[PDB]
This record gives C-alpha cells, structure tokens and sequence, in this order.
C-alpha cells in the first residue's frame, strides 16, 4: 500500500561493523515489505502517487565544523534506497558514548511535514520511520533545524508518537535509552529479533519473525 | 609530420594541390539526387558505412570538405519517402547480414530531434504543415532500419534522451512515443524486454 | 575592408603607411596590390547595408580609396601598374555586374574617370579601359555616386558660403538647411566630407554656427522664431554626426581660453554614446535652483510665448532637473498623467532639442534605477520620443522629427534592450547586438574565425563581431583563442592563410596585441616542455610569420574603444619584464625580454621544435626587414645562430664600431 | 600590532626568467590549511598550476597538487566546512578538489563545471543558511548562548527539508553565471544564464548571499567610469534542473569621478568586494591610478526607494596590491562598537590592504581610519586574514610567504586581564564552533598560560550539561595545546594526551559488550560495570569479578582476540603508573585522580573476564618469578591507590605501605618503555615574540602507531599517518582488513583523537 518510508541512520564507527548484518536481517526485507519482491532496476523515479523512500544520517559532534545530518531527497526506486544504503560510510566516532538522535528525529519531522504537503490525492497514509542506532541519545536539545529547534528527544518522539507515526527502532545492542524512547513514540490510542543480542521494536510493519 | 621532417614533407604534400584540385568534381557536397526506387544504384551516391566520407581515389591532398562526414546527402535521402533501397545502396546494407551500423543510428537520432524541434516550433498554424508528414515517413523508416538491426533500439533510445536531455523540446512528444510505440509494438515478442 | 567599416574618417597618411608596411611585409607586387584594394572596396560595397553605410562605403571607394592611391604613387612607373590592375578587375565580370546592379549604374565608368581626374591614370588608357567595360556591359533619380561626386564640391562651397551666415541672413540659412534636412541630403554631405578629410571644418563651422544662435538679440516673434530653429537645425545635425562618426570631430582639441562651446560641453557630460554611461547626478546634471523654477513655470505657462529671448543653451542645460522635478512629482502622486502630457508636448512640441536633452537625463537616469522602480520613468521617453504635436510647429517640422527620431533610437536602444520594451519610433542600427543571447563566447569566436578562413576574407559583420570580442573578453582571451586556433591547423595553405587573415584581425589595437603576443603566448609557448609539439613545422612557420610582421608593424606604428580601453588600462611593464633607447616604453621591454629568451633557447641544449621555432623567428627576422626591431638583439645571438646554422649575421647586427667585430668574428669564423 | 610569525621561502626555485607574472589566489580554511597558486617558472608552467596546501603548523611540509588547469587559476575557495576547495580558472573549467582517504596530503577532484572559453571572474560555494553573531559585551555572560547566537538566516536552495543544496555559482568575464548544485548522490545539475540581456563585460565580480535566499552579485567592467552594476540571482529547482533568475539592482557610480577638480585620476576599478559574504549591503570599491589609489564604502540604505549612499573613503594611498576582508562575525551594532572601543577589541573591525611598497595597513569597516601599519623591511601580491583574525597570510612578489600576528587591540598595551577575556572569548568561539585555534596560541604569552587554562575550566563548568558533554574533547585539546606553550605547564600535556586516549579506549570496550539478556534493566552494562566497580572496594580482583554477571561479557573470541595491543597498552600503562608511584614524570597526574584510577580498575576486570574466555587477549607481563599471578597483583595495588582517592574531600597522601609494594615492582615484573604522544614539532611553542622564523620549503627544522598499537620497525617499511597537532602516528591501511576491531579503527578515519587532520609522511628510503 502507499507508504512513506524514512529511515534514520547513526553514521558513527558503532554501528559500523554491524551495519551490514542488519540491513540483510531486517532493512533489506522491511523495504521489500513495503516494494512486494526485491527490486531490481526497472523501478523509476517519480510518481508522486506511491510509496516513497527517504534516508537521514546523523553523527556525533566530533564532524566539528561539518554539518549534523546528511538527509537525501525522496525516492520511488526501492533500488536507489537500497545503492543508498550501500553508498553510506561509517567514519566518525571519537572518545564519546552517544549521537545526535534529536537532529536525525528532527529532520524526520520535517520530512514528513513536507510528505503531508506533498501527498493530498491521500489525506493520511501509512507513515513509518525507523530508527537504525547503536547508542544512547545525547542531551543536546536541536540546533540544526528550523521548527523544531531547542527540543530534546523526548519531545520530539513525543510528536512522533502522536499524530500516527509509526517508530520502530532497531538496534545491534540492547539498550535501555532506545527502550524508553519507544515506549514514549506511542501510536494515539511476536520476537522479530533474528539474533538474541540484537534488540528491535517494530511498531509498525510486518518482518519475517525468527 | 615528425619535427625532423617538418616543411621538407608537408611542403611536398602542397604540390600535389593542383592533382587533387584536377580530379575534385566542385560542388560535390551540395549536389544531391532525385531519390527513385528503381534501383540500379549510380556509384556515384556511394557513401563510406563507417565514416560517412565519399571514397576517394588516392591518397592526394583532397578539399578540406572531402574529409567531413557528408551527413547532408543522408539526411536529405532520409527526409524523402520510398529511400529506403537507396540508404542500403548508399552504406552498402545487404540484409542478409545484421551489422548495428552506427553513424546510420546517429543520422536517424537526429533526424529524430530534427523533426522534435520542427513540430516545437509552432504545428499549429498549418495542420498538416509537413509535420504529421514527416512524423509518419519517420515511423515507417525508422521501423525498418531498426528492425532489420541494422540500427538497434536501446542505444537510439538513450541516445535519444542525451539529445533531449535539457534541450526543453516539449509539444510533440506525443509523436516521437507514437514512433516508440511502433517499435515496441512490432518487436516486443522478438526481443528480451531489458531492450 | 576594415578601414572602411571602422573609421572612415581617419587620416590616408595612416592608411598610406599601413598599407606599404603590409606591402613590404609579404612582398607584394604593384598589380595585385591595387588589385585587392579594389576588389575589396567593391565587395565591401556590395555587402554594405542599405542605408548611411552604402553611402559611406561609395564616398570610401569613390573619394578616399583614389587619394590612398595618389600617395602611394608619390611615395613610391605607377600608370603602368595601375592600368594593369584595372585589366585584372575588368575580367571579373561577376564582381562588376553585382556592384553596378547596387549601384544601379555602371560604377566602373566613374572609378575610370575619377582615376583619370586624380591622374593615376593616362586619357588612352582610360578610353580603352572603357571600351573593354562597355563591350563586356552589352552581354529618373541620380545614382548616389554622381550625388557624391557632385557633392563634395558642394561641401567646400557650403563652407565658403556659410562661414558669412548668408551674409548675416538668417532667413536664407533656414532656407538652405531645410533644404540639406531633406531627404538624404545631409548624409551626402558627411560621407563626402568624412571621406574628403573635411568633417572636423564642417563641424567647427555648425558648433560656431551654434554658438552664434545660442543667446539671440532683442527681437520680436518673428525674427527669435527664425533663430530657434537655426538653433535646432544646427544642434540636430551636429548630434548626428556624433553619433554617426564618432564624437572626436566635434572636439575642439584645443580651446585658447574658457570658451568651450555650448554643443561641445552637452556632448562631453551628457550625450550617451556607445562606451559611455553617465552620472545622473554629475554636477553637470545640476546646474542651478534659480533657473530650474523659471523653466518649470514656464513649461507650465502654455505655448512659451515668450521665445523672444531665452537663451537655449541655459535652457537646454536645466531640463534635466526641471524633468527631475517632475519625475518626482509624478512618484509622489502630486501630478496626474494629462498634466504631464501637457509638459512633454510643451518640451518636444515648439524645440525638438529639447527632447533630446531630456531624453539623455531620462536614460541616464533609468539606466541607474533597479527593476521595478523604472515603470514611470520610461513613460515620460514615450511621451518625449512620440509622435509629432502638431499645429503650432515652426517649419521644417516633419525633417526635424525624423533625424530626432534617429537620434532618440540610438540614445535609447541600450536601456530598452535591458529591459523587453519597444518604442517602436517607426534600419539605422545594423550592426548592433550580434552577440548571441546566452552562449559562451569562445564560440562565436571559433565559429567566426572558421567561417573567415574557409571564404578567405574578413566581411564586415564579422569585423564588428571581431570588435565586440575584443572588448568584451579583453585582449589576451581574445590573441590566445585565435592562435589556440591557429595551431591546430595541419595544412600548409590553411595556416598561410589563417595568418594573413589574423594580422588583419589584429590590427583592431596591433599595440596592446603585440604585447600579449610577444609577452604572454610565444614565452608559454617557448617555456613550457609540454606545449611545443603544437609549435611542429606547418603552424610553426606561419606563427612565426605572424609574430615578426606584428613585432615590425608595431614597433614602425586605432578604433575607439581601443583607445578608452587602454587609456583605462595601468600596468608597470618594469615590474612585469624585469630583463636579469627609452626602455620605459613597453614594447622595447618585451622585446628585449623576448630575445634574452631567444639567445636562451638557442644556448641550451635538449633541441626540439622549439628551437625550430626561434631559427624561423629570427630568419623572418631578416628577411622581413629592409635594414629596427634587431636592434635588440644581444651581440651574443650573432655567434649563437650559426653554431645551429651569412646574411643573418650581416643584417642582425645593426653596424656600430663595436657591432663590426662581432660581424666580422661569425662571418669569417662560421 | 603587527609581527612576522615566519617567512617561508622556496630553494633555488625562485628567479622567473623571461615570463611575466601572474596574479595569485590565496585561501584560508576553518581548519588551518592555506591553499594558495605561485609563479614558480621552472622548465614548466605547470609550475604555475599547481595549487600548494600549506598546513600553517607545519610550514615546510607543503603539498603540491597538480591541478589540470589548461589556463592560470583565478580563483580559490574553501568549503564552508573546510573539506572541499573550488578552484576555477580562466577558460571555464571549475573543480572541486576532495581529500583523498581523508588525508589532507592526497587532493583529487571528481566533480566539476565548465563554461567553456570564458574566464571565470567570481566564484562561491552556495550559503548552508548558518550565520552566528558574536556579542562581545556579554563576553562574562557564563553562557555560551547569551555570547554566540544563531542569526536566521536563510540557505539559497532548501531541498525536501530545512537541509541546503551544496553547490557554487560562477560569474564569468562574459556577461554568464552559472549554478552548480551537487546532490547527495553524486550527480551535478549545471545551469548557465546571462546576467541582464545588455550583454557586457564583466571586469570584476562579487558575489554575497541575502537573507531570503537570493544572491546578489556585482559586476564591473574595470573602467571607474562606468556603473558598478548589481544582479539578484534567484536558484530553484524545476522537477529535474537548475533555474536561475536574475533581476537588475540599483547600480552605483563611483566619487573621484565627480570631483571636477582633477577627475581623470584613478581611472581602474582594481578591486570588488562586499564587504563579509552574507553581508550584501556595503560594497568596497578601490579605483587606482598606476600610483595612487583610493577605497571606498558604499551602503544600499533605503529611503528612489533603494540607493547606493557613500560611508567613507580614504584620502589617498599608493596602488592597493591586495586586500583581505575579516571573517569573524562580529555584532556590529552600537552598543558592540562601544564597547569594543572601550574595552580594546579589535579582531572583526579591520581589513587589510597591502600596498605596492612595502606597508600594510589594518583599517577599520566602517570608517576607513587606519588602525595600524606594518612596513616590510617588494610587495605583498596576496593577502588572507584568519578565522579568528588575529593572524594574516601573505605571499609576496616573490617566492616569500609571511605570517603576521595582529594583536587583538592592535598594538595598544592592555592589561593582562583585559588580554585574558580576549583571548579566553575566542577559544569559547573555537570551542562552540569547531575551527582550530592555533592563531590563537600564536598571541598566548608563556607567562599568562596557566591562568588561561584555570578560565577555561571555570568555563567548562556553569554550562548546561549537554555542553559539557559536547565539548570534553575539545576542552582537553585546548587545555593541551595551551600547556604546550610554557615552561612551568610543559610536563602536563602528556597526561592531557593519555587522558583523551583513555577515554577512547574505556567507552570503546564498553561499547563492544552486547548483553546477550537484559538482568537488572534501565542500566545499561558499561553503568552496571561502573556501579559494582564502584561500590566493592574489595582488593582482590577475584571478589570483584564474582559479583557481575559474567556471562554477560561475552564476544565471539574472534574480535577478542583482536583486541589484544590495546589490553596490552592498557596493562602496560598500569604497571608504570604503579611502578612510577615512588617518585615529575608522564604519570604524576594521574595519581591523585580517583576517576581515572576507577576506569583503569574497570577495564582490568574487564580484561580479567576477557582472559578466562580466552586466554590470548591477556597482556603479557615478564614476571621474574613463575608462580604469579600479576594481574591481581596489579589490582591490588590500584584499589590501594584508588581508596585513597575515592574518598569525599580526601587529598590523602598515599601511605608507605604502598610506597614500598609499589617499589618492590620492578623485581617482581620489567616496567616496559611508553611512547608518549605529543612529540612536539609544532612552531608555536619554537617562535618568540619580536624574532621571525626564515624557513625553506621541504627543509623541515622506537617507531610506534600510537593508535592500534603496533611496533613498526627501525625503519618502517609500510607507510604511515601523521597528525597535524598532537602528533601521533598510524599506519595508513589497516594491518589485517579481516581481524580489524572496526569498532576502533572507525573511530579515527577522518581525524585524530585530539581533533587534528592526518598527513601522509613519506617513507626514508635510507
Ligand atoms: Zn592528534
């Protein structure tokens, strides 16, 4: 059915090496979910009716100068995602323990601010974000985003959870910030995890249980 | 030349100017036929299939004119209808043999986005106005030089979109897909659909 | 051909001295020489444009082309070889037939007789040169050439007969230039006096004429209504020719004391030209408070009434503040539309020099504004440059209007094409705007330059395109594109021909290109290891050629954006040339400079076609020369030369006391 | 004030013979790298195209890249971030220049434009829409927030998002601008568009950015005479490609020409500039004669509703030869004018402008009064001012390139109070930004350094504990690079170094435990760890092992293995700390700290959990006895350290009981050798005040990889990284790509640690 998809990505060292794992475990079926049957090349760019692919990557504060979050535009190819998904490096890190999750939620928000102002042949749609991390949240309120600056990650999952978005969480390492984080994203009003240590939340969206 | 030679060679090379300038019929590139389909080719029409130059005898100094792809005279026979035993005559097509003969691919690209470019301009104002005309010749010719391979279709498609690509040729597009949709039509089932 | 296009108003002594340099550069034959000048006067008079510049291109082949020839027989058996040459045009029957169907006579039968009346030519001659143009001919209004002809003798006596005034009567100097103000008349005279050398007498004779009807004496009606149109007649005339030959007749070039002239100070501060845009608030656009209110009132009075005594020069002056003021009554809102039609037709209706000046302030001033604020101000233009009021009009009001119309056309055209706007005035501009709208523009460089090699001659269009380029991309985009496009050439005939044709092209400013050439590319061409296998024999020599005819024809020594440009340009040559007769001159510096780089490739070793390259240099060098661009040449170059291998000794050397001994050491000792 | 940091020549590579010169571009980064062109003339012209990156601490080692530009290179320009360099010449052809493996010694340029003939004459990258103002009156404000704030400003070309289009625009010597926007993915949308329809030349150009997203953009063709005309450009994107829309502004002519006294005089337009990129309505114009010059401020201010209205000019000058506008983004309204004339703050407020003798000038913004002069005892051809401003870069009309230090309150003596909040205000403004303070610590006197470094602490602290968070790292670089600089602090800095690798080691191991099941939730395991650690005091190793859960610490014995050199180093440091006790030295810090001490105790439980898995991952200690167990020996004597340290207001003295244990440790195990990190080759600790360093280019006046903790050889035969601050050295690719703890290789692809970049260091051959 039309879905709105966009994934938000912690671009650090952790969830370097465990990146690969997890995209075939649980990315790579979710889009073909959302895309009936793997895509593979014919899939074309925009039809505005439809389901439409978004990534968000987001990194510590040691990228100094460089900007937080690296956002690309929507897509219809199921197979653009999936070269995108390949195409990210994971590079940063530093003597530190936590990301930036409040800037990648953020500029979900906007994203999907601007999918409602995209997407008026449908009032709503099924608008799912997943949250691929490896690490507690920082407590730095937003500082690179309009709208939705000086809100910490409370704040925002809490908009998040209310007015349908569907939050779903993955993660190589079971945590118990992530955990809280999805508790609170609640919509208003089954062991998915393939490996034991690997701790994944799905609200919404259906994936092969193990 | 080399550096040692230099003006000893090319010098040399600037004397047989009057030869070749004897042996150059003058007005070669702007003369063109009436197309008939009689056959019975005069060798004179006679196009090289590889480079599109007129063969020519020796290795004399020849007009500087000589040397270019005669593109006119193609274009020109493929503007006129029934040339079709004429174009194989010119670039020596056979069909028994298929052979992706390329600068014939490249002549019927642009005669593709010639013809784009004349429908933009108005097609209004007349209508028949030698435009439709010209999009149903297309149709027909295109179909048998793509279908016979001697052009191929995804590299004229793609081709085709590097030529359109920004030019910003939009009012008969729903032609050149009407000449697409004659292709695939006629040969979705021959080929794969990867094509 | 590009003397006739860009200045035909320059001096034949100039034109005399290029053309014996060219002649000796490339050893020309007298036949052929006088030949090619003919054959490109008439095909630069075919291609001519209908309109000022067929008549300009007929007074150039007609009354300047026969003087050049007249100079050269002086400085110089010429009968003989004139004669020849007129064999040599009179077989090409093409060429002749062309140009008599746009002469709409036989043009050929007046070039005959005016050689005859010049004396190039003897009476048999002329006689049988005619029969032959007849014999080969049989397989109401005048033509212009007979009205040139006719007319140059009525520029002397016009001349001598208005330096008096008429003998102070004014009615008959109306007269007389009502007469030139019809139809074509006026053109006649200066193609005829621009062609003859005379345009800077003629224009000091209007300019006096002027300044004597500027203030006016006690009178009534009727004799002051005679005395502003002699006012408007001879500032008309005189914006015409500025703008037609360029404003630098209209220059005094020296006033002993203040009294610079009214026209000359209008002209200087507030007439648009093509490379001057000026200041809407210079001080000159702001003459007073005083008289600026007595202008308004008495534009706002009702038919002047009270052009008895006005003093034009004052009045001419203030309009552009008086038009400020009601710029800016009319952005307030305090004026309404119907009374600015009253005022502009109080302007344009009694005096047309008035909307001249207005204009001039208006596009001044609307070139100065942004976007959105220029709306109102280009509709006072379009009730200033509109169509004729009528029924209080002096006389000659229709003639008047139309050469306004010229003028108004070519002040406007620039700030109408910033923005789409048609004032529709109604080719008089022909060549104006010919770059393309968005492409780069080293393609119409190469597009051009191709074209000009395959016909094998430089049109005129392509001259004023090669101008523009020039201007527009500055003089070392524009040498080193055309020499990029040089080098690429393989084949003999084609790079011979790509540089008799680039020396031409050139001499656009030959000075500041032979600086660039002999500064800028042929050091990178000569420095660089990687860039000398373009400098292999075929594009070599004629490189070669190119840079020692350039060196020669600069050193021995043109349009008007040349001379603003380099009157703009500062550079420290010392600084740029450091080197390890004045020597502050630029061109001795790179010479200099460019020969210390000779004897330095020469010396070293790793010989290449570079080296190639600097042994053609200096043997065109020689032969080149009649002996003096080798005076240059450091003394050490004499010995270095034959070591890489007589004559190149014995002219290089320039024979001073010393300069003996190290002619008379590689001489003996080669 | 102005002194002479160094001057860096080249060797024997100077005297351009028989070619004339060229003119240079010069470009000063965020972080400090300067790329710059010279007339280098050496049997070559590519001699002349080659763009050299100058690392501003280490001058000698310059690198070289050869750019494939056909023409001589105009322009120059750094990122916004300081990643990527545009470089355009004349004949179109702009590159973008990237690091190649994120080291600033390797450039290579995937991605360009072309306008192809036409010189390029103005080029910028596109605004990201981030502008910060700097309110120097709130300088004791105790918040970063009330001294540095956000401005609002707009990005040109939001896409899908509050994210900006990266990409630059281009004016051409024709009348041509051209736009070229990169997407995340590597595709380019190139469009070029006339600026008005009268087509004309274009001399000079500039090119600023507005509030709104509109650029607007300068033209003048050179004359002085002739109207400095004004363009606004308007990007978008229409469903596939670039759109530009240009609209004509109000022009201006230029005073001089007005004079009516001698106007003739300076007849050349030789530079146009506004006057700060987003700063798009003051404009400085400098007309010359071949002698004389004069500059001018001009301001759009509205009242003809827009119009161009003159601030100030100067009076008369020699021929301008260069000109470098500020770039630290002051406030610049009344009450900042005040005070920074009061209290002598004078970074933001000059711009440079050499002369064609030898001086250079600082002069103020807005009135242009000349605040200083430096005479050179020739002619600066180049001129580039610092982030901060209180350095300026400079290459001369020869080989020569100059550093200058300008001080802060140009030469007026000022207190050393007042010096301190100066400099202690922009270290704040490097910290909350990320650019790099080494212009800075050129004005650092030794004697005032420590009470510098007490500053930043107590400004470390009273922030709003997401700031301490985000600048611990940054503030330990800060605190190190300061204690370089004198000689009472120099013995720290090694401490600050091992702290920071410390760090990375200790959340880098509690990163790698995955808890295979979630017992005792709501605490993660590096807090459970950290918890049971801190709670059993126990001074055996087995006691406190027992008591967490250990089979909760488990990996796959393949990565454990792996994990090997770094459970080394950290064996390793512990025995010499413990070992170094008795007697300072590389370790005298960390003795009287009890939190260090308690990750150090962390990570040997750890490492005791990790051993029992697999016995490999273990250090090795040579033990001069055979029935020992020195890991809880080791232990041991760290809890008896650490109790003492643990302790609420403590400061307690280690007893003599541990004094002679801790001396008993070289007999019962070999204390190594440690490779301590900041091997100082950096200038600023070499320079003095009042004495210029002469360098030549290239002259530059027990081999470990500090980071995966590898002993190369004498001689190393695989090459290796270098940082450009601290100093630490890697090898270049990983030893084995199949056992690689990415988890810690990772963290360090892009910097070091302490922040600074790699650079490549060529091998000896020797
Ligand atoms: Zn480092």
């Amino acid at each position: 059915v039309v879905a709105d998809v966009v994934f938000v990505i912690e671009g650090t060292a952790n969830l370097g090496p465990y990146f690969e794992g997890l995209r075939k475990h649980y990315l790579l079926p979710a889009i073909e979910y959302f895309n009936g049957g793997p895509p593979a090349e014919t899939d074309f760019g925009g039809d505005y009716g439809g389901t439409q692919y978004s990534l968000v990557v987001f990194n510590t504060v040691d990228c100094a100068p460089e900007s937080y979050v690296q956002c690309h535009a929507p897509t219809s190819s199921a197979y653009e995602f999936v070269t995108w998904l390949d195409g990210i490096k994971f590079m940063g890190g530093g003597g530190e323990s936590c990301s930036l999750i409040a800037e990648g939620l953020s500029t979900a928000l906007q994203l999907f601010d601007d999918f409602k102002k995209m997407r008026e042949q449908i009032g709503q749609t099924h608008r799912v974000c997943l949250l691929i991390c490896n690490s507690p949240p920082y407590l730095l309120p937003a500082v690179e985003s309009t709208t939705y600056s000086g809100c910490t990650t409370e704040n925002l999952v809490q908009q998040i959870g209310e007015r349908g978005i569907h939050f779903s969480i993955v993660s190589p390492r079971k945590l118990p910030a992530l955990r809280l984080l999805f508790e609170k994203a609640a919509p208003p009003a089954t062991d998915v995890s393939q490996d034991p240590r690997h701790m994944v939340l799905v609200r919404g969206l259906v994936l092969p249980v193990g | 030349p080399h550096w040692l030679l230099g003006n000893l060679v090319s010098d040399f090379v600037d004397t047989f100017r009057p030869t070749a300038r004897i042996n150059s019929i003058c007005g070669r590139c702007s003369l063109l036929p009436v197309v008939n389909n009689s056959g019975a080719i005069c060798n004179s029409w006679k196009l090289d299939p590889a480079t599109l130059r007129f063969p020519l005898k020796g290795l004399l100094p020849y007009d500087k004119d000589l040397f270019e792809p005669q593109t006119a005279l193609l274009r020109y026979v493929l503007e006129q209808p029934y040339s079709r035993d004429m174009v194989c005559n010119m670039l020596g097509l056979n069909k028994q043999h298929k052979q992706r003969c390329p600068v014939l691919e490249d002549q019927l690209v642009d005669l593709v986005v010639y013809a784009m470019e004349r429908s933009e301009t108005e097609e209004k104002f007349d209508d028949g106005g030698t435009s439709q005309l010209l999009w149903q010749h297309l149709s027909s010719q295109l179909i048998f030089f793509v279908l016979f391979q001697f052009a191929s279709f995804p590299h004229m498609v793609l081709s085709l979109h590097q030529k359109l690509a920004g030019r910003g040729l939009i009012k008969g597009r729903d032609h050149l897909m009407w000449v697409l949709l004659q292709f695939i039509s006629g040969s979705i089932q021959k080929n794969a659909l990867a094509d | 051909l590009l003397e006739g296009t860009m200045n035909l108003t320059g001096e034949t002594q100039s034109l005399v001295e290029q053309l014996t340099m060219v002649k000796r550069m490339q050893h020309i034959p007298t036949p052929l020489f006088v030949l090619e000048i003919w054959k490109a006067c008439f095909v630069g008079l075919i291609e001519s444009p209908e309109g000022t510049e067929e008549l300009k291109w007929t007074a150039f082949t007609f009354l300047k082309i026969p003087q050049v020839l007249v100079k050269l027989k002086k400085y110089s058996d010429f009968t003989e070889d004139v004669n020849c040459a007129f064999e040599f045009l009179l077989k090409l029957t093409p060429l002749l037939d062309k140009a008599d169907q746009r002469c709409n006579c036989d043009c050929t039968n007046f070039l005959l007789q005016e050689c005859g009346k010049q004396g190039l030519l003897s009476e048999a001659s002329v006689n049988n040169l005619m029969a032959k143009r007849k014999a080969d001919r049989e397989h109401n209004i005048q033509p212009n050439i007979q009205l040139i002809l006719r007319a140059e003798p009525t520029v002397t006596n016009i001349l001598k007969t208005m330096d008096a005034d008429h003998s102070k009567s004014p009615e008959g100097l109306l007269g007389v230039l009502g007469h030139m103000l019809s139809g074509k008349s006026l053109d006649l005279l200066l193609a005829a006096a621009a062609a003859t050398g005379k345009l800077k007498s003629f224009a000091r004779k209007f300019i006096n004429l002027n300044e004597f009807t500027t203030y006016g004496s006690e009178e009534s009606t009727k004799p002051a209504s005679v005395r502003a149109l002699l006012f408007d007649i001879s500032f008309l005339m005189l914006c015409h020719v500025a703008q037609t030959y360029g404003s630098e007749v209209i220059l005094s070039e020296s006033r002993t004391g203040a009294e610079v002239p009214f026209f000359e100070t209008w002209m200087q501060t507030c007439m648009p030209e093509e490379g001057k845009i000026l200041n809407p608030d210079h001080p000159c656009f702001r003459p007073d408070s005083t008289k600026v209110e007595s202008l308004v009132a008495l534009l706002n009075n009702s038919s002047e009434m009270k052009l008895v005594q006005m003093k034009w020069h004052e009045a001419c002056l203030s309009i552009s503040a008086a038009i400020l003021e009601i710029l800016n009554a009319w952005e307030n809102g305090v004026l309404a539309f119907e009374s600015i039609q009253k005022i502009t037709d109080n302007i344009k209706g009694k005096v047309c020099s008035l909307a001249v000046c207005a204009v001039a302030w208006l596009v001044a001033h609307v070139r100065m504004l942004g976007l959105d604020e220029r709306e109102k101000s280009l509709q006072m233009i379009r009730q200033l440059a509109g169509p004729l009021f009528s029924e209080n009009t002096l006389q000659f009001y229709n003639e008047r209007v139309v050469i306004m119309n010229s003028i108004l056309e070519r002040m406007c055209a620039d700030v109408l094409q910033q923005t789409a706007t048609q004032i529709k005035f109604p080719d008089t501009m022909p060549y104006w705007n010919l770059l393309p709208p968005k492409r780069p523009i080293k393609e119409v460089l190469t597009d051009i330059f191709a074209k000009v090699l395959e016909k094998g001659w430089v049109d005129s269009r392509s001259i004023h395109i090669f101008d523009t380029l020039l201007h527009m991309g500055g003089v070392y985009w524009f040498c080193n594109n055309l020499i990029k496009e040089l080098l690429k050439e393989t084949r003999k005939e084609h790079t011979l021909r790509a540089v008799e044709l680039l020396y031409s092209i050139f001499c656009l400013d030959m000075q500041q290109v032979t600086l660039v050439l002999l500064g800028h590319i042929l050091p990178g061409l000569l420095t660089d290891s990687s860039k000398w296998h373009s400098l292999m024999d075929p594009p070599g020599t004629a490189l070669a050629k190119l840079a020692v005819w350039c060196a020669l024809s600069s050193y021995s020594s043109a349009s008007t954006r040349q001379k603003k440009r380099h009157r703009e340009d500062i550079e420290d040559y010392i600084s740029l040339f450091p080197l390890d007769v004045n020597m502050r001159d630029p061109l001795n510096r790179v010479l200099a400079n460019l020969f210390l780089l000779i004897s330095s490739i020469l010396g070293s070793r790793t010989a290449g076609p570079h080296t190639q390259f600097v042994q053609w240099f200096m043997e065109e060098c020689v032969d080149c020369l009649e002996q003096s661009v080798l005076q240059f040449m450091p003394f050490t170059t004499v010995s270095e030369l034959v070591k890489v291998s007589k004559v190149v000794l014995a002219i290089t050397d320039l024979s001073l006391p010393l300069g003996r001994q190290v002619a008379a050491k590689a001489i003996a000792a080669l | 004030m102005m002194d002479l940091a160094y001057v860096c020549e080249w060797e024997k590579w100077s005297k351009s013979t028989h070619c004339p010169s060229v003119p240079l571009a010069c470009a000063w980064s965020c972080r400090n790298l300067i790329a710059f062109t010279m007339d280098l003339r050496s049997d070559d012209q590519d001699l002349t195209r080659m763009i050299h990156i100058l690392d501003t601490e280490h001058p000698w080692d310059l690198h070289s890249i050869p750019s494939e530009h056909h023409e001589a290179i105009t322009c120059l320009e750094w990122d916004q971030s300081g990643s990527r360099l545009l470089s355009a010449d004349a004949d179109g052809q702009i590159k973008c220049w990237s690091m190649a493996d994120h080291l600033a010694n390797s450039w290579e340029s995937s991605v360009g434009s072309l306008v192809e003939g036409d010189p390029i004459v103005a080029l910028s990258w596109l605004h990201n829409g981030v502008k910060l103002a700097l309110h120097v009156e709130k300088s004791g404000a105790s918040s970063f927030g009330e001294k540095f704030s956000r401005v609002k400003f707009s990005p040109s070309l939001t896409l899908f998002g509050g994210k900006p289009m990266e990409g630059w625009i281009a004016v051409t010597v024709s009348g041509l601008v051209t736009v070229s926007l990169l997407k995340p993915s590597g595709q380019v949308l190139t469009s070029t568009e006339s600026l008005c329809r009268l087509r004309g030349r274009v001399a000079l150009a500039d090119i600023a950015f507005t509030g709104g997203g509109n650029i607007v953009v300068a033209t003048a063709d050179g004359s002085s005479a002739s109207p400095v005309q004004f363009y606004k450009v308007c990007v978008s994107v229409v469903s596939e490609k670039c759109r530009i829309d240009t609209e004509i502004l109000p022009s201006l002519f230029m005073r001089c020409t007005t004079d009516l006294n001698r106007k003739d005089k300076f007849p050349a337009i030789t530079h146009l500039k506004f006057l700060a990129r987003d700063m798009s309505e003051q404009v400085l114009l400098c007309a010359s004669s071949q002698t004389s010059s004069i500059v001018e401020c001009w301001s759009l201010r509205k009242e003809t509703i827009l119009k161009w209205r003159i601030l100030s000019a100067t009076n008369d000058l020699d021929r301008v030869s260069a000109v470098a506008l500020p770039k630290l983004p002051i406030s610049l309204t009344n009450t900042d004018l005040k005070v920074a004339s009061d209290t002598q703050f004078y970074p933001g407020l000059g711009l440079a402008l050499a002369f064609h003798d030898g001086s250079v000038h600082i002069v103020h913004r807005l009135s242009l009064q000349t605040m200083a002069v430096f005479y050179s005892s020739v002619h600066l051809k180049a001129m580039q001012l610092s982030w901060t401003s209180l350095a300026l870069v400079g290459i001369d009309s020869h080989g020569k390139l100059s550093v200058l230090r300008l001080s802060p309150s140009m030469g007026h003596p000022l207190e050393v109070g007042l010096a301190l909040r100066h400099l202690l205000f922009l270290l704040e403004y490097c910290m909350v930004t990320g650019y790099d303070w080494w212009d800075i610590l050129l004005h650092v006197q030794p004697s005032m350094v420590q009470s510098l470094v007490e500053k930043l602490h107590e400004e470390y602290t009273r922030q709003t504990a997401a700031l301490q968070q985000v600048l611990s790292t940054r503030i330990l670089a800060m605190k190190a690079s300061l204690c370089k600089l004198s000689p009472c602090t120099v013995t720290r800095v090694c401490d600050y170094h091992t702290k920071l690798f410390l760090i990375a080691i200790s959340s880098t191991l509690k990163s790698l435990l995955r808890p295979h099941f979630l017992n005792t939730p709501d605490k993660s395991p590096g807090d459970r760890l950290t918890e049971i650690c801190t709670k059993i005091t126990d001074v055996d190793i087995d006691k406190v092992m027992i008591n967490l859960k250990t089979e909760e610490f488990v990996l796959d014995m393949n990565t454990l293995q792996a994990l090997q050199q770094l459970l080394q180093w950290v064996g390793d440091f512990v025995l010499y700390l413990l070992a170094s006790l008795p007697n300072l030295r590389p370790g005298h810090s960390f003795l009287r700290d009890g939190t260090s001490l308690g990750m150090l105790r962390e990570l040997m439980v750890v490492i005791r959990i990790w051993g029992l898995l697999k016995p490999s991952c273990l250090p090795v200690y040579t033990a001069t006895s055979d029935t020992q167990d020195s890991m809880s020996l080791l232990f041991r004597l760290l809890t008896k350290l650490w109790i003492c340290c643990r302790d609420e207001g403590p400061a307690s003295e280690p007893d003599e009981a541990l004094v002679d244990e801790c001396c008993l440790l070289p007999s019962q195990l070999l204390i190594p050798s440690l490779d301590w990190l900041p091997a100082s080759d950096g200038l600023v600790s070499r320079l003095q005040p009042k004495q210029p360093l002469r360098l030549q280019f290239g002259r530059a006046p027990p081999k470990i990889d500090h980071l995966r903790r590898l002993h190369l050889g004498a001689c190393p035969t695989e090459e290796c990284k270098a940082c450009t601050r601290c100093g630490c050295v890697t090898m270049l690719k990983s030893p084995n790509r199949t056992t690689a703890v990415k988890q810690w290789e990772q963290r360090w692809i892009k910097n070091c640690l302490c922040g600074g970049l790699w650079w490549r260091v060529p091998l000896s051959y020797p």
